[PDB]
């Protein structure tokens, strides 16, 4: 019917989809080795639109998850969770890989492996007779998820031409460059195959991440441990529409079909506000959804480091306002009443706009079913600053003479970098056009 | 009453009430507070943007700019605390009276419109003239934007057009003091006695 | 209300039907409309029958695993019309609510008589929105397999924005008219039926229900400025579809033999003139399907200019009803 | 909505506004890490106008604070109060500065970490689409707060230009200046910045604070300890009707509007009165509105070393007294029946003068339910007092050559001293020219 295959790879993109798919055992009621609960069909009406169909009431999942690190699977298996992933559909005991780090690494190893890549993970493809499309729940952070993620967005995009396409990838650091010196060159080198070998694109990014972790979760040593914390809440609750009943742009082809201007314009904004456990016991009063949409708009809950002062001769064409759980329906078309009225969005001057405001029931649970939740998909032109940091930093390092004659050795035999050069700047200007 | 509006909007709230509480809210008191909202609203109207205005300003002739804003704000904002706190007053007068005596319904029924009858006349205060110089003081509200999206010939026909609600200001000022010594014009002497010190 | 919950649920069937009439949940009917498509594009015959109730039978069992056990899909039946098998096919698929005994009671001959119209003009709602779902997916499907042309990278990029004018406007128009008319009368309806305390109330209060909505759904005698434009909006939207495939398809079995004909060009090596001619053929129907892509534009989007145009003013005439609220939304729409 | 950032800066910047924060939870009802009253939505109306609106009922506070000392900040994550500040928004664990002690030195600073500083405290600035404005919590006294909040004033007014300006900036003490010598230096440069590059101050004096230490405080050692303590409330006090539901000059930009006669004429005199707990027996009886504001305008209570005699060739132009919880609203018009009889307040010759009151009521707390407050926000023509304390301490200090030759070294090459001379006699002449 509505199967998608969510295609974890990478040292970053495995870890965030390990517990992606933790968080839905406990919206679904269900357990990973057992079902004890009988929430999971009269609360949750649909169950089999991310997990494969049940055999024994075991609802496995649609994924797969290869890397050439080691270590993000060892620590898999010894969690409780890892009974739920089969060990014949991706790797059995003791997967390894590369050495490794490389981008050109994985590029030469995606048609070495050619035969066993396409072998085990068409397997899930025949199951249902109505695909859906392709998830790449990728990294663009090092050379591992970076390297093997662009070979698979060309082969594909023409073995599987009438899929969906459309990834949550994350977007590496950018503070130091001590540790890691390779990443504008596995970056920029993506991010060509995100625009015209994939149609859209979730941006996360990372200095944004430390922004939001020492605003309201007050940490004094940032860890990697809370990456997985922001991930995977929005990660769900993108599907609220389509894992739990709802009526329209309840498919993924609904929800991106509704926000994607053209093409190469598909870098989306997201916001989601609701993170404090102490505003449980505040909410008894009826918090109502008159204030929950007043600060999506407002850039307090993005995920995008941008400029403050660009967003003046900048302007939103579609917004997303995603309500969750009890919504109190009367008073929703009385919140969107009020967006006329301040303008907090600037509108294209060429085209109409839309405010689009959606909602799902929740699962039965008591955080879920007390606790207003606002999730923003975005789409502002002022994403532009972001490649121009990104180029930025990109020419200043080819006038330094680095890794061009470390990159080089293998499998390029030719100067591509302003293959991306051009493109990304073909980006840039379109969007500033597409406002006439 | 039989008069209207001082905008250009026809806009105004009403509420919705029915069987037993529409017989001590009435239809009828209903236009009564129809009348007070439109007045208040609309110098509230006036507040905001003239307010966003001196912001905008604040981020010689336009030192005297700033000082007929600054004497025409100081103004507006003396007369609308006084119609702020002498509404007040009355407000919790009607609440302790109906605490006081209370024991039949149709007497405080007519205690209610009778109160809101006092808010009406201090809101027709407003009635031969005051309604135009309101509109007056908008129409330079307005001329005061036309330069605001200009940016000196323009600032000394702003200073002839604030001298101008000045002198009119002193017509109403003199319309405040006649009648025949009823206690709303009583009212009106000692809050504009308070414009008087100042 | 003992008899009501001891046997036959009036209550819960009043909540049942309006999952598949009135579409409250969407999982149903759209696991039905994708399977109900490959029939629907072909002219009805004399066979139509037998097969959409196995489609039927096989669609609420890939959505259901709990549903067998209430006497919903018992009192459900499909509806067909006495139409000529020459027409489309579309307009004869229809699902009904069926009753047999005191479920009948409540339910006479004037109720679903009015459910066959409310639920045509909803039917022929999410017929747009799933045959323009089609062009959507049409629009990312010929774009990522023609790259390699100079010429018509750009040529679909303007084509890509002028239907996103018309994809954007029929979205935020058709989900907000269904879903407003779905709450002011779900929150009308179920909440009195429980705190008023009769048998005559739940009909009082569901004999009003039923005439409310389809009123601010289609139908009224001066709602006639009503259709006349959804409609107009109704043919356009076949009109903009059929001729985007006139032309995509002539736009990417051009780029196909032109991506054989270079495979030619390195075998004949390993194993010249009128090679050289049959290119510049290739490129001037290149060049020929360019404008005739582009002219077809020029002809839709001036339609569609005509029809945002006249869909304001023949909204805003009937005689003062709630249609303040609806005047209130379509410019909304437009400018925000 | 109204949402405003405040500027923590310097070495008494940031204690100042760290009890502030402090302040904010125990008239909230709410706790820095939790939510254990119900008393925060019934009794307060509103209270997502400085906090940053919340994600799990945990109202994060919207403040940066940076320094180069980093005692002050070690000084905060033992206390109970900082897990509601988080780690991620300003700085994670072990932040570090300068040396230092110098003016130069956060003015040379302000430009080699130009990339940082204006990454993070922007995200704060689109959370909400219609931003209120800069508050600039920092000090004057030292070369910490000083020499990096001059820079700030100049490059935000540009990049934000349509925002409030508007700081409760201390002033340094001037007892005897062993410790301290480049006190006239670093203060009158940053007083350039706070007329011309900043609309609005709030002077706070030091020598006037030990004052009112020993008047009814009774101490014996004066410490550091206490400058907190008459600060704090003063700053909760003067957003009671921005944080409490009020009707008029319910925003920030709604009370400096009312006051500022010119621009470079924004200095106000504060005045408040209850700071003893003993007054709470006699409390019980009725204590009345008509006696509060009668010491008010007597020079008691002020903030500001002034002249006793200068007074009667000074006049008052806006005068603001701002009570607070129980006001018993049918005496509030008896209390400026008053007003003109004594006059007080010196009126000026060429305009009218304005006596604005305002009230809003307090927290639902027993010590804020019972006894009266008094806020004065003054604006009096005898500031020019310590204009001519800070010049006269100014011209004999570059007379004995000191400071010359140890200054000019670093990013100084010409002789910007009569730049800040001039300026402030042009302060100091338009002041005596303002009443004609």
């Amino acid at each position: 019917p509505r199967e998608i295959i969510t295609l974890q790879l990478g040292q970053c993109g495995n870890q965030i989809g390990f517990e992606f798919w933790k968080q839905l055992c406990a919206e679904h009621g269900i357990s990973p080795e057992g079902i004890v609960e009988e929430f999971a069909t009269e609360g949750t009406d649909r169950k089999d639109v991310f997990f494969y169909q049940a055999d024994d009431e075991h609802y496995i999942p649609r994924a797969v998850l290869l890397d050439l690190e080691p270590r993000v699977i060892h620590s898999i298996l010894n969690s409780p969770y890892a009974n739920l992933y089969n060990p014949e559909n991706i790797y059995l005991s003791e997967h390894g890989g590369g050495a490794g780090n490389n981008w050109a690494s994985g590029f030469s190893q995606g048609e070495k492996i050619h035969e066993d890549i396409f072998d085990i993970i068409d397997r899930e493809a025949d199951g249902s007779d109505s695909l859906e499309g392709f998830v790449l729940c990728h990294s663009i952070a090092g050379g591992t998820g970076s390297g093997l993620g662009s070979y698979l967005l060309e082969r594909l995009n023409d073995r599987y031409p009438k899929k969906l396409v459309q990834t949550y990838s994350v977007f590496p650091n950018q503070d130091e460059m001590s540790h890691v010196v390779v990443q504008p060159y596995n970056s920029l080198l993506t991010l060509k195959r995100l625009t015209q070998n994939a149609d859209c694109v979730v941006v996360l990014d990372n200095t944004a991440l430390n922004r939001i972790a020492t605003d309201r979760l007050h940490i004094q040593n940032p860890s990697f441990s809370q990456i997985n914390q922001l991930v995977s809440t929005i990660m769900s609750a993108s599907t609220t529409t389509l894992r739990y009943p709802g009526y329209m742009n309840n498919d993924l082809i609904g929800l991106i079909a509704s926000l994607i201007p053209t093409p190469r314009l598909h870098f989306l904004m997201t916001g989601y506000t609701p993170l404090t456990t102490d505003q449980s016991v505040a909410s008894v009063r009826k918090t109502t959804v008159l204030d929950v949409m007043r600060r999506l708009l407002q850039p307090k809950n993005v995920m995008v480091s941008t400029g403050r002062d660009r967003q003046t001769n900048h302007c939103y064409i579609a917004i997303l306002n995603i309500i969750q759980g009890e919504v109190d329906p009367t008073q929703v078309h009385k919140s969107l009443q009020r967006i006329r009225e301040r303008k907090l969005a600037n509108f294209i001057p060429w085209g109409p706009a839309s405010i689009q405001v959606a909602l799902s029931r929740k699962s039965p649970y008591l955080p879920s079913a007390h606790r207003v939740s606002g999730l923003m998909m975005a789409n502002h032109t002022n994403i532009s600053s972001l490649f121009e940091r990104t180029c930025r930093q990109y020419d200043k390092l080819r006038k330094r003479e680095a890794f061009l004659e470390q990159f080089r050795k293998e499998d390029i035999f030719k100067d591509n970098f302003d293959e991306l050069d051009n493109s990304r700047e073909i980006v840039q200007q379109l969007i500033d056009e597409y406002h006439a | 009453t039989e008069l209207a509006l001082s905008g250009l909007e026809s806009f105004s709230f009403d509420y919705i009430v029915k069987w037993p509480l529409s017989l001590i809210i009435n239809r009828k008191a209903l236009t009564r507070y129809q009348m007070l909202f439109r007045h208040m609203f609309y110098c509230k109207h006036v507040e905001r943007l003239l307010c966003n205005v001196w912001i905008s300003n604040k981020t010689k002739w336009f030192a005297g700019a700033f000082t007929l804003r600054q004497r025409m704000l100081n103004f507006v904002q003396n007369i609308q605390y006084y119609m702020m706190f002498e509404v007040m007053e009355p407000t919790w007068h009607i609440l302790e009276k109906n605490l006081k005596s209370a024991s039949n319904i149709d007497d405080v029924l007519s205690h209610h419109t009778s109160f809101l009858d006092n808010c009406l006349k201090d809101c027709m205060l407003t009635n031969p003239e005051l309604l135009k110089i309101f509109s007056k003081l908008m129409s330079v509200c307005v001329m005061f934007t036309n330069c605001l999206q200009r940016f000196e010939s323009t600032i000394n026909n702003f200073d002839s057009n604030f001298s101008a609600h000045l002198m009119d200001l002193l017509d109403k000022l003199s319309m405040y003091s006649t009648s025949d010594c009823e206690h709303s014009m009583i009212n009106i002497i000692y809050r504009l006695d308070f414009n008087g010190f100042y | 209300l003992d008899v009501l919950n001891k046997n036959y649920n009036l209550l819960e069937h009043m909540q049942a039907m309006r999952r598949y009439l009135l579409l409250g949940q969407g999982d149903f009917i759209r696991h039905l409309m994708d399977l109900l498509k490959p029939e629907l594009v072909r002219p009805a015959t004399t066979l139509y029958q037998h097969n959409l109730t196995g489609i039927l039978e096989t669609a609420v069992r890939a959505t259901n695993a709990q549903f067998d056990n209430p006497e919903i899909l018992k009192r459900l039946d499909v509806r067909l019309l006495e139409v000529s098998p020459g027409d489309t096919g579309w307009d004869v698929f229809s699902l009904d609510y069926h009753v047999d005994g005191p479920i009948a009671t409540v339910f006479t001959r004037e109720c679903m008589s009015h459910y066959l119209r409310v639920f045509n003009f909803l039917w022929r709602a999410k017929r747009m929105e799933y045959i323009l779902t089609d062009i959507w997916k049409g629009h990312m499907c010929n774009a990522k397999l023609l790259k390699g042309m100079p010429e018509l990278s750009g040529v679909l990029h303007q084509c890509h924005i002028l239907a996103s004018e018309m994809v954007h406007f029929i979205h935020q128009m058709q989900y907000y008219i269904t879903f407003e008319v779905l709450e002011c009368s779900w929150d009308e309806l179920w909440n009195k039926v429980l705190k008023a305390q009769d048998l005559d109330h739940i009909i009082a209060a569901h004999d009003v229900f039923l005439d409310t909505i389809i009123s601010r759904c289609l139908l009224d005698s001066e709602s006639r400025a009503l259709l006349n434009q959804l409609r107009a909006v109704f043919d356009q939207i076949i009109e903009f579809q059929n001729a985007q495939d006139a032309l995509y398809r002539a736009a990417l079995e051009e780029l196909q033999q032109r991506l054989q004909f270079e495979e030619r060009k390195k075998e004949r090596e390993s194993e010249t003139a009128a090679e050289e001619d049959v290119e510049n053929k290739r490129i001037q129907e290149f060049q020929e399907s360019i404008p005739k892509m582009r002219s077809q534009l020029r002809i839709l989007t001036h339609f569609y200019q005509g029809i945002v145009q006249q869909f304001l003013v023949l909204l805003t005439t009937s005689t003062d009803e709630s249609l303040r609220f609806l005047s209130f939304r379509l410019d909304f729409n437009e400018h925000y």
